RNA sequence: CGGUCCGGCCGGGAACUCAAAGGAGACUGCCAGUGAUAAACUGGAGGAAGGUGGGGAUGACGUCAAGUCAUCAUGGCCCUUACGACCAGGGCUACACACGUGCUACAAUGGCGCAUACAAAGAGAAGCGACCUCGCGAGAGCAAGCGGACCUCAUAAAGUGCGUCGUAGUCCGGAUUGGAGUCUGCAACUCGACUCCAUGAAGUCGGAAUCGCUAGUAAUCGUGGAUCAGAAUGCCACGGUG
């Protein structure tokens, strides 16, 4: 990426509803290229979690995905000698990527007896912004207004 | 019957410019000439050490390409056998006559 | 390798035609039929008396030239060093530095 | 429930309950409910005494528990007083069955010590 | 360890042991025969086994029988 | 960096083998051994003969070498004289019946392996490996070489401390497979070592 | 006459026939539902008959050797495809948008010497 | 298409899959923007492929008196009734420890049981060895085909369908050891592989620190080969999912 100047690799859309975000997340989820396993895992949490909050399979995803979403990140940068945090401006397409791998992330944290439910779970905990992935982008947001300064 | 010739060689451009010497002499003298059938190739692949001590990554790899050609004559006309016997074929070329 | 080593392997195939090819192999297929003598034999003994050398497992496969008891290499009867030495000079037939 | 060697196997399916006792492992269990005509994923409640008894007289046949430890020690002391290899070994606390000692023999040895 | 069908002993040990029993015990008896099974026709006897530099000697046991001769001669120096 | 040898990486390209022969996994250590054996006795044999390049074909149950040289005269003889008791001797090795067959190399300063002889036979000689250099990149380049390269590796003059030295003049695209390179190697053992002599001669693409 | 359209990706390859009338698919005499226990593999066979009409319009007659799930699906998109222009021709402009008539050329690299892989790399170690 | 033991299996058909020889094709060629009207880059059309399309082979002059006198060759030196040579047994496999590379794990994206869909590339006559039979099994006896797109090694495993276990040092994990065996080989004590029964260590995700990988790649899942009587978690190679 020094010289070479790429693009994104456009995904093919989720095979049930036809999005292009879920498609993001399955990958995100999925282990040892296993995908007919790891849409099978998040089919049954998304079944799990629009039953047990109120149908809208498609906007209850949306609804635990507004509070993961980050603002603003620090950027890791060595001046002189001294390593200073830059808050930087989150773009939109990696702003939903963070907010994916932190769900994904936590519910592989948690303990409960399947991933289908330690993910419903989760989806739950961040409808409701009460959970690990939440203060994920919590501890984000702390560490940005703090080197508020340096931007 | 029919006289099955299979032809085996390392060069192919060898193999199938004596074939072609068989297929022409026996469709010329008169007989039935199934083919040339181009049969797969047995490509012997062999990894072996370039340094003559230590120095396990760095190799030769060489292979030895056995190619197949199945020549099928219908016709067993004395004509076609008598010319085929006294043909003067590349001495790289393996011929296995099956009666 | 040694003269004396190269020297040890004549002596190992001489002795691998004359005993185990026509006389030992039909004591050991002796000493495997069930339905003939499961007790009275005496052949799994008198395979002791013949030389150890005349094994055809105690031959080792050398290089050809050379004597290099190592890397070997069956289609050829050479160690990988001489295999590229001769497949270089063109000296092996069809052999080639291949790529895919 | 009471089998055999003293213990008392938990309320889990009859084939992973039997494999409790030192004696019986897969096999063992998977053979012991063949032949006294019970169920191998069924639990020991319903299991009466007419059931539990049936299978304490086909686990007696083989050596089971204390019996057995004694055994296994028995043949282990009869290695040491014979002065074999295998053991000298037993005696000396290291791999008798041929394993490397330069590294990894941690299990026989035991935990490291500078 | 083996097939059943034979268990292995050298000629010249089992010769050596015919001769030790007809002619009664003698010194120990010195063999490289690390290989050989003991057989119930040894028990009693003193088979000195090499080790690599010196014969070993071995007072011939009941319970020693089926084992090889090798294993009473340790091959290492540990200490 | 290490180089490829350049007649081997140019093998089915412009460059033939000098092992033609088919054979399966049974035989073909066994001819291996006798194209080894039969090379050994007739480069021995015929050293001052001048020899170039020995060619083995084994036309079924029978074998053809193709002695390329630049001496056939020595070769041949007095009316087939020393052909016969070469013959006689190859199919004593082989053990299938022999055919010797003679090429001629016309212009011998443009082969790899006589050049590179005869700064061999020059080392021995005590002459200076840089006249033996020189002579043979200026007969090579007069008589229609397109480039030329020569190499002599360690102690040379008796010297010391060893050296690698090196002449080329005109053009010589060792990576250009289309090119025609004569690549051929020879070792002068001096009194004071052995002296390898490494020949490229690039003849012309295509 | 049968319109032939020959589809391959990986080292699958699937022979593709159309004749009209229903809605029919023949995958080695199983069903399309027998053949593939995946629902994803299920939907890309599906694909060219979305942009080009078909409920009960045409039939198809699939073979297909090689490869894998993925592999021997995504070779018969390409096939039905293939078959589907050699019946119209104009059809030519919906395919290349979707990108059913390219054939994907992504094949597994080989494994390399001094490589634990086809890039994977043995572990490296300084001291 | 004609005939059905519903097997391309037999007449046949040369369509197709494929096999392997020859040939076409992609060059910033076209269009547009940026740019000194240049080079070039970016985007688009057409196209199976687009900017060296993907991968390999190919490693300049030279650097480190870098590695190999144990592949071989060789100046010098040294032993030459011994530093040579033959043989049996042993050692290279020792074990207070330390470091490097790997395999297998710590589990429910998982373990187990049954049912089942889809590969690629290789090897083979002193060989691969079917079918049948015996043994729980490793194997054994009997014995076809095949020097091989025909026959054999050889059932691909992940995956999918159903049932079970339900967060437990466990139906996780397999070490270590006891008992009995199988095969190869003159011979498995030191020191082989594999099987059967029993045993069920550590380990519940690893400190400081550190490595690989940019796409059919990583990750994972099987398959084959060279050496080889026998002995792969190594190496070399292969595709599946991705
Ligand atoms: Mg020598
Ligand atoms: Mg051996
Ligand atoms: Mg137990
Ligand atoms: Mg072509
Ligand atoms: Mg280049
Ligand atoms: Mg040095
Ligand atoms: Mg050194
Ligand atoms: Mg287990
Ligand atoms: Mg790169």
């Amino acid at each position: 990426p020094r010289r070479r100047v790429i693009g994104q690799r456009k995904i093919l859309p989720d095979p049930k509803f036809g999005s292009e975000l879920l498609a993001k997340f399955v990958n995100i989820l999925m282990v040892d290229g296993k995908k007919s396993t790891a849409e099978s895992i998040v089919y049954s949490a998304l079944e799990t979690l629009a039953q047990r909050s109120g149908k809208s399979e498609l906007e209850a995803f949306e609804v635990a995905l507004e509070n993961v979403r980050p603002t603003v990140e620090v950027k890791s940068r060595r001046v002189g000698g001294s390593t200073y945090q830059v808050p930087v401006e989150v773009r939109p397409v990696r702003r939903n990527a963070l907010a994916m791998r932190w769900i994904v992330e936590a519910a592989r944290k948690r303990g409960d007896k399947s991933m289908a439910l330690r993910l419903a779970n989760e989806l739950s905990d961040a409808a409701e912004n009460k959970g690990t992935a939440v203060k994920k982008r919590e501890d984000v947001h702390r560490m940005a207004e703090a080197n508020k300064a340096f931007a | 019957q029919r006289i099955r010739i299979r032809l085996k060689a390392f060069d192919h451009r060898l193999i199938d410019q004596a074939t072609a010497e068989i297929v022409e002499t026996a469709k010329r003298t008169g007989a039935q000439v199934r083919g040339p059938i181009p049969l797969p190739t047995r490509k012997e692949r062999f990894t072996v050490l370039i340094s003559p001590h230590v120095n396990k990554d760095a190799r030769d790899q060489y292979e030895i390409r056995t190619h197949l050609r199945l020549v099928d004559i219908v016709e067993p006309t004395e004509k076609t056998v008598d010319a085929l016997m006294r043909l003067d074929l590349a001495a790289g070329v393996d011929v296995q006559i099956s009666l | 390798a040694k003269q004396s080593m190269k020297a040890r392997e004549v002596k190992r195939v001489a002795l691998a035609d004359k005993y185990f090819a026509k006389r030992a192999e039909l004591k050991a297929i002796i000493s495997d039929v069930n339905a003939s003598d499961e007790d009275r034999w005496n052949a799994v003994l008198k395979l002791q008396t013949l030389p150890r050398d005349s094994s055809p497992s105690r031959q080792r496969n050398r290089c050809r030239q050379t004597g290099r008891p190592h890397g070997f290499l069956r289609k050829f009867g050479l160690s990988r060093i001489k295999v590229r030495e001769a497949a270089m000079r063109g000296e092996i037939p069809g052999l080639k530095k291949a790529s895919w | 429930a009471r089998i055999a060697g003293i213990n008392i196997p938990d309320h889990k399916h009859a084939v992973i309950a039997l494999t409790s006792i030192y004696g019986v492992g897969k096999t063992r269990s998977k053979a012991i409910l063949a032949a006294a005509g019970i169920a191998e994923d069924v639990k020991i409640s319903e299991l009466s005494e007419g059931q539990i008894d049936t299978l304490r007289d086909e686990v007696a046949k083989f050596v089971v528990e204390g019996d057995l430890r004694r055994e296994i020690s028995m043949s282990i002391k009869r290695l040491m007083d014979l002065g074999c290899y295998r053991g000298l070994r037993h005696r000396r606390g290291l791999p008798v069955r041929g394993q490397r000692t330069k590294t990894n023999a941690r299990t026989r040895k035991g935990p490291r010590k500078p | 360890r083996s097939l059943k069908k034979g268990p292995f002993i050298d000629l010249h040990l089992l010769k050596k042991v015919e001769k030790a029993v007809e002619s009664g015990d003698k010194k120990p008896l010195r063999t490289w025969s690390r290989r050989s099974t003991i057989f119930p026709n040894m028990i009693g006897l003193t088979i000195a086994v090499h080790n690599g530099r010196q014969h070993v000697p071995v007072f011939v046991t009941d319970e020693m029988v089926g084992h090889k001769l090798g294993e009473f001669a340790p091959t290492r120096t540990y200490r | 960096g290490q180089k490829v040898h350049p007649n081997g990486i140019r093998l089915g390209i412009v460059k033939p083998w000098n092992s033609t022969w088919f054979a399966n996994t049974k035989e073909f250590a066994d001819n291996l051994d006798s194209d080894f054996k039969v090379r050994q006795y007739l480069t021995k044999e015929l050293a001052k003969a001048s020899v170039s390049r020995i060619v083995i074909e084994r036309p079924a149950k029978s074998i053809r070498v193709t002695i390329h040289t630049a001496r056939p005269g020595i070769v041949i003889g007095k009316k087939g004289e020393d052909v016969e008791k070469l013959r006689k001797v190859v199919a004593d090795i082989a053990g299938v019946p022999a055919q010797i067959n003679i090429a001629e190399v016309r212009k011998p300063e443009l082969d790899a392996k006589l050049v590179a002889d005869s700064i061999t036979s020059q080392l021995e000689r005590r002459v200076m490996f840089r006249r033996a250099m020189k002579r043979a990149v200026q007969n090579a380049m007069r008589l229609g070489a397109k480039g030329i390269k020569v190499e002599v590796s360690g102690r040379l003059g008796g010297a010391e401390i060893a050296r690698t030295e090196w002449y080329r003049e005109g053009r010589v695209p060792l990576h250009t497979l289309r090119a025609d390179i004569d690549y051929n190697t020879s070792e002068a053992h001096t009194t004071y070592g052995v002296i390898g002599v490494k020949v490229w001669i690039f003849k012309g693409e295509i | 006459n049968q319109y032939y359209g020959t589809g391959r990706r990986k080292s699958s390859a699937a022979r593709v026939f159309i004749k009209p009338g229903n809605g029919k698919i023949v995958i080695n005499q199983r069903s399309l539902e027998q053949y593939f226990g995946r629902e994803t593999a299920r939907m890309v066979v599906r694909q060219p008959l979305e942009l080009v009409d078909m409920v009960e319009k045409l039939d198809l007659y699939i073979t297909v050797k090689g490869g894998g799930i993925s592999g021997q699906a995504g070779a018969i998109r390409h096939g039905i495809t293939r078959a589907l222009m050699e019946y119209d021709e104009s059809l030519r402009s919906e395919l290349r948008k979707a990108g059913f008539v390219t054939r994907d050329a992504r094949q597994v690299e080989r494994k390399k010497v001094g490589l634990r892989k086809a890039r994977r790399r043995p572990q490296f170690s300084k001291r």
